């Protein structure tokens, strides 16, 4: 029951597991049993889904026994389970995609408040732990707000989002 | 595969027939047994197939003649039949069953059958 | 053959630059294909690389020493065909590799005039920026 | 139709035809259009035209015969599923060019044919034209034998022609949990073992054990 | 001349997807295509 | 970083004629 | 059939029962392989035809009632089965091989009577 996390725009590598080392037929299905990829001989066959143009695989690893899943331009509606069908296995992975940002882009001053915005996928409750170069280790739930924003709080704050003992880091645009 | 390789599948006919009929027709089926690149390169391959058929036939005939039945299609041997191998009547096997299902029955036992036949022939030659 | 030529002067490097296969381009470069192959119609692999919009093969060819100001029978630079099909990134690639903005074809068509006749404004602005910094 | 497993979208569905669908195809001997271009980019336009017309071909398929064959196929395919359920075809979803397009060789020259105009269909239950498929010759081919790519010799200038049957068909069902309706079928293939299974479907190799052991009432010596 | 003998009363399983016959046909066709068609450029990935 | 280096082979490539022919498979002796 | 000759007499007597179960270049070597196989089969059938006289046809281990002189073996014969191999034993009785074959054939002649 492995789970991986995204950064809403990067790439995620989901791998299967094989041992016969013969480039056996495999596929990729979600929880609705919709095809995503699949090996037909030595070619690549993209499945008829909403993940058509951005899904990819590393063809050089197929003879070794690894069948990866590379997804570019990651978005929040793709947070769903995925199934490997190498031989007769039914190994499953979970993808957790969210985004953390702010509302004020550039227009900020000295001595105001700061607000965050986290778009969590439906069916999750992550925890945001912020870390500041000034030492403001803000602990809280999903939504976080900072009541002080002055000149010494400049720099990109690293608010990491943890769930299921797995955490990923982000950046915060502060223009004063 | 002409000749001996043809008669390896020659007795394959009537495989689903009655157990008592095939054993009588073994004798009849055995009685029924009877340009540059073509002859230098192509001919030696059919020669290999024919000599492989002859080698297989002599290997099978030698394995049959271990038990004192050289040249005999049907031979009776003094090995007693253990009841654990079959535990069934003599009538129903020869009146109902076929050869394929019977070898599916005795595939577990035929390995020790061949060894006990070899040991019985060895004991016959010892006395 | 690596340097194979047909009756039309078209090389396998021309085909690999047209169809956008980077691996075949790199492999033919490693085996020793001519980076400045000339045909009967004056087209080098750099024109076919620039016109279709494949930045990788353009970088690979310009990193091997292809002529940045190659002239065909029509006098067109690869920058002209880069700006004709609306490929902006290719245009600052050949401006980083040193293409002349004042080059003329056999009809009198500049890359600025190519960009403004095609209604392409962002190409014209960045090449005017490059010509101002020339 | 033959499959490992109906109602599993991973397995291919091989279809065998009782009647052959004749497909015939040609490469033209020379260029026919020879367009004249005055505007800028004329040298690249002429070079693209000659290098595109050196590799262009078309395949003709009889429309009525292939339509009646797929009319048999849809009636056979409605047996394994519900009769009232609408089933229909679609073109290839995406992937490599050997999967998205038809790939076959004539005289050592590779043809990639666009079958999107062929598989256009829709069907509702209880209710001399010749179609042309544009085919292009691609030099860069993903090998079916091994992972990798290959580039071969440029095509021969002479006219090349292939007249051939259509014996079998390869399908993948789009498995979908959307109301069990509008079952779409897309062409697949690429694994050549599936191609050899479509002709070696009724054959099994066995060895012969002629030595038999039986009990009887006989006696020996 | 081929020899073809028809059986009378027989019922045998003819599972063809697990056929071992194909995993030989396929290797024979790979041998044929490797002997016959030699490409001008052949690229294959090799991983350590 | 996993070492995955593509190997390229340049070979002489003449023109050949392609025409598939019907082939049978024959079982060996005893089969 | 010449393999596994390093074993002794009593071990070979058991293992014999175990034993019971560029085109012109290729043609001229394959033809000599065919000579080897065909003459091996012909020698096997010739030896079986020879053994059919002695009554032990088709049988690897046989027994006869042919009298054996103590002068041929010239040894107590108890220790020839465990520590002495076949190759030395064949060279022990090489001078006296034809006369015992002649003894077998006439012994089978009164065995017919
Ligand atoms: C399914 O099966 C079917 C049938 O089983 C397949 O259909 C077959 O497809 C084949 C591929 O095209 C095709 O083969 C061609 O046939 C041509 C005609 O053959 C007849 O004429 C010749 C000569 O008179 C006779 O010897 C022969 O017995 C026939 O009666 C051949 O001419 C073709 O050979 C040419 O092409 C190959 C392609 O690689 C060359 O290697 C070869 O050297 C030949 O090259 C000549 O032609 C080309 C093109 O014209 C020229 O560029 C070249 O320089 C040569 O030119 C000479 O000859 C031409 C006249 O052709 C002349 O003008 C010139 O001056 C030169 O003298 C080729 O062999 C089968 O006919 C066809 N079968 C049927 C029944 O239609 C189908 O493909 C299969 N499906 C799949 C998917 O494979
Ligand atoms: C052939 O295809 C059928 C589909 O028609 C396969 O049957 C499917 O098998 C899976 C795994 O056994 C089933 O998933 C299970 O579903 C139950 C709820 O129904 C759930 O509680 C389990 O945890 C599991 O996820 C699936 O339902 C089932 N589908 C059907 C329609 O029966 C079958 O495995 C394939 N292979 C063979 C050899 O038959
Ligand atoms: C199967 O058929 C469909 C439709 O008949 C084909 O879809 C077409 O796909 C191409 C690209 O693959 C689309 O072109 C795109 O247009 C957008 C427009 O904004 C452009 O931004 C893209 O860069 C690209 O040029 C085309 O629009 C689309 N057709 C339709 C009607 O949506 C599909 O390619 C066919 N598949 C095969 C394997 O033949
Ligand atoms: C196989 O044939 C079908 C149609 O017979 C092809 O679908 C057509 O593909 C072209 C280009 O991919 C589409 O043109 C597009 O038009 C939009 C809007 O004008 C434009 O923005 C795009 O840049 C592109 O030019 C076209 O709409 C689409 N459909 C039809 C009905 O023509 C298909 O692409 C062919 N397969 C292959 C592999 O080429
Ligand atoms: C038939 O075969 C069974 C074994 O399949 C024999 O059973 C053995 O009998 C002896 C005593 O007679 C026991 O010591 C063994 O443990 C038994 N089992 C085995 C596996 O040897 C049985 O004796 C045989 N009957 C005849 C008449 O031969
Ligand atoms: C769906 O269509 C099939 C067509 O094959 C119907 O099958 C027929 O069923 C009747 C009644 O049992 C038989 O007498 C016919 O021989 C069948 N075949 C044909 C070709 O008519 C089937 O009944 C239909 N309905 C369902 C619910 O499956
Ligand atoms: C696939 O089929 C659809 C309809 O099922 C075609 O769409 C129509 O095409 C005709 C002729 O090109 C147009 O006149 C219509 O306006 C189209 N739309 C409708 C709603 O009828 C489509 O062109 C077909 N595609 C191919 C490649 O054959
Ligand atoms: C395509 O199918 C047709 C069947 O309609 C084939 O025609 C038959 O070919 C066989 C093979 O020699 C002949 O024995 C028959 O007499 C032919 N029948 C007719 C009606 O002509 C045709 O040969 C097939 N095409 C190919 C290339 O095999
Ligand atoms: C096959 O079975 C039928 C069933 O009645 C029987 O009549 C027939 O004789 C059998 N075939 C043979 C060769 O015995
Ligand atoms: C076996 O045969 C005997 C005598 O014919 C009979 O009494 C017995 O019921 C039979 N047993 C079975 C299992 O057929
Ligand atoms: C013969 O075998 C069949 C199948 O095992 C069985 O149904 C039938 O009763 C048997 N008949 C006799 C007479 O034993
Ligand atoms: C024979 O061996 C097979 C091996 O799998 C076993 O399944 C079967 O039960 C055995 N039969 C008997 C009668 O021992
Ligand atoms: C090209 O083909 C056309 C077909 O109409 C023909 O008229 C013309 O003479 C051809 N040109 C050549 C072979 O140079
Ligand atoms: C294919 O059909 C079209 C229909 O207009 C026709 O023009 C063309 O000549 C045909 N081609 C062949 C090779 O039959
Ligand atoms: C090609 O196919 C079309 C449509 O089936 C047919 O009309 C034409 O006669 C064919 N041409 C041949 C066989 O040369
Ligand atoms: C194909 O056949 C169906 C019914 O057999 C018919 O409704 C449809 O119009 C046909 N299509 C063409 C293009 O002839
Ligand atoms: C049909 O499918 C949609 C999409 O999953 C679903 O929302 C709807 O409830 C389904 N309707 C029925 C009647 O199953
Ligand atoms: C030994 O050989 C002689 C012949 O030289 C023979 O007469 C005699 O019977 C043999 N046996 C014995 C025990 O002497
Ligand atoms: C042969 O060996 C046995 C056993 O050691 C011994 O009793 C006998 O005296 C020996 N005979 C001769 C002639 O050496
Ligand atoms: C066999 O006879 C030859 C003839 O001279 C003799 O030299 C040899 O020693 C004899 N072998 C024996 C007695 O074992």
């Amino acid at each position: 029951k492995k789970v991986v996390l995204g950064k809403k725009g990067d790439t995620v590598e989901l791998t299967c597991t094989a041992s016969q080392k013969k480039s056996i037929q495999f596929h990729w299905k979600n929880s609705n049993q919709i095809k995503i990829l699949g090996n037909q001989g030595s070619f690549l066959t993209k499945g008829p889904s909403k993940l058509n143009d951005r899904a990819d695989s590393r063809r050089s690893l197929w003879d070794q026994g690894n069948f990866p899943l590379i997804i570019k331009n990651l978005k929040i509606e793709d947070s769903d389970t995925y199934i490997c069908e190498v031989e007769d296995q039914k190994e499953e992975v979970q993808l957790l995609v969210f985004g953390l940002t702010a509302n004020s882009d550039t227009h900020l001053l000295q001595g105001q408040s700061l607000t965050l915005t986290l778009e969590s996928p439906p069916g999750s409750s992550p925890s945001v732990q912020c870390r500041s170069p000034r030492g403001k280790n803000i602990q809280g739930g999903k939504t976080l707000s900072v009541s002080q924003l002055e000149l010494q709080d400049s720099g990109t704050w690293t608010c990491t989002v943890l769930q299921n003992q797995k955490k990923v880091e982000f950046k915060i645009d502060i223009v004063v | 595969a002409v000749g001996i390789g043809a008669v390896f599948l020659g007795f394959l006919g009537a495989a689903g027939s009655t157990m008592g009929a095939a054993s009588m027709t073994l004798t009849v089926q055995a009685r029924n047994l009877l340009h540059l690149l073509k002859l230098t390169v192509w001919g030696i391959k059919q020669l290999q197939a024919r000599v492989l058929a002859v080698e297989r036939y002599l290997r099978d005939q030698q394995l049959l003649g271990i038990w004192g039945c050289s040249g005999k299609l049907i031979c009776c041997t003094n090995v007693p039949w253990n009841s654990s191998w079959s535990n069934r009547n003599l009538s129903e096997i020869w009146d109902n069953m076929t050869w394929l299902q019977w070898d599916k029955e005795i595939s577990n036992y035929t390995q020790i059958i061949y060894g006990l036949l070899e040991e019985s022939q060895n004991q016959q030659e010892k006395n | 053959d690596v340097n194979a030529v047909d009756v039309h002067g078209i090389t396998p490097l021309h085909l690999a630059a047209y169809f956008g296969h980077l691996e075949i381009v790199e492999v033919l470069l490693k085996t020793g294909a001519d980076v400045n192959a000339r045909d009967n119609r004056g087209i080098t692999p750099l024109h076919l690389a620039a016109a279709m919009g494949h930045l990788e093969i353009v970088e690979v060819l310009l990193k091997a020493g292809a002529d940045v100001n190659a002239f065909d029978e029509a006098g067109d630079t690869p920058l002209h065909l880069a700006a004709l099909k609306g490929h902006l990134e290719i245009v600052e690639v050949l401006l980083k590799h040193g293409a002349d903005v004042n080059a003329q074809d056999k009809f009198g068509k500049t890359a600025f005039d190519i960009s403004i006749d095609n209604g392409n404004e962002d190409i014209a602005e960045v090449l005017q920026k490059a010509a101002k910094l020339n | 139709i033959r499959s490992e497993n109906i109602t599993n979208n991973a397995k291919n569905i091989l279809v065998q035809f009782n009647t052959p669908v004749q497909i015939n195809c040609t490469r033209p001997n020379n260029n026919t259009r020879k367009s004249i271009r005055i505007g800028p980019g004329q040298a690249f336009y002429a070079t693209g035209d000659i290098i595109g017309d050196i590799r262009q071909a078309h395949c003709n398929v009889s429309k009525a015969t292939w339509n009646e064959t797929l009319g048999k196929v849809v009636k056979q395919l409605r047996k394994h599923f519900g009769n009232n359920t609408i089933i229909r075809f679609a073109n290839s979803s995406g992937g490599d060019l050997e999967v998205t397009t038809h790939s076959f060789n004539c005289g050592g020259e590779f043809f990639y044919c666009n079958t999107s105009g062929l598989f256009n269909s829709t069907w509702i239950s209880n209710t001399n034209d010749s179609i042309t498929l544009p085919c292009r010759i691609k030099q860069i081919i993903n090998m079916w034998q091994r992972i990798g790519q290959a580039m071969y010799a440029p095509p021969i200038q002479g006219v090349i022609r292939c007249v051939s049957n259509i014996t079998g068909l390869i399908l993948t069902r789009d498995g979908g949990s959307t109301n069990s309706t509008t079952e779409t079928f897309r062409p697949g293939g690429g694994d050549m073992r599936d191609n050899w299974r479509s002709e070696l479907y009724k054959y099994k190799v066995v060895k012969i054990e002629p030595l038999g052991v039986a009990p009887t009432r006989c006696k020996r010596r | 001349n081929p020899q073809e003998i028809h059986l009378e009363n027989v019922t045998e399983e003819f599972n063809m997807w697990k056929n071992n016959m194909v995993e030989q046909m396929h290797t024979d066709i790979i041998s044929l295509w490797d002997q016959s068609l030699k490409p001008c450029v052949k690229l294959t990935p090799l991983c350590v | 970083l996993i070492n995955c280096n593509t190997s390229a082979i340049t070979q002489a490539c003449p023109k050949v004629s392609f025409e598939p022919i019907p082939i049978h498979y024959c079982a060996p002796a005893g089969f």
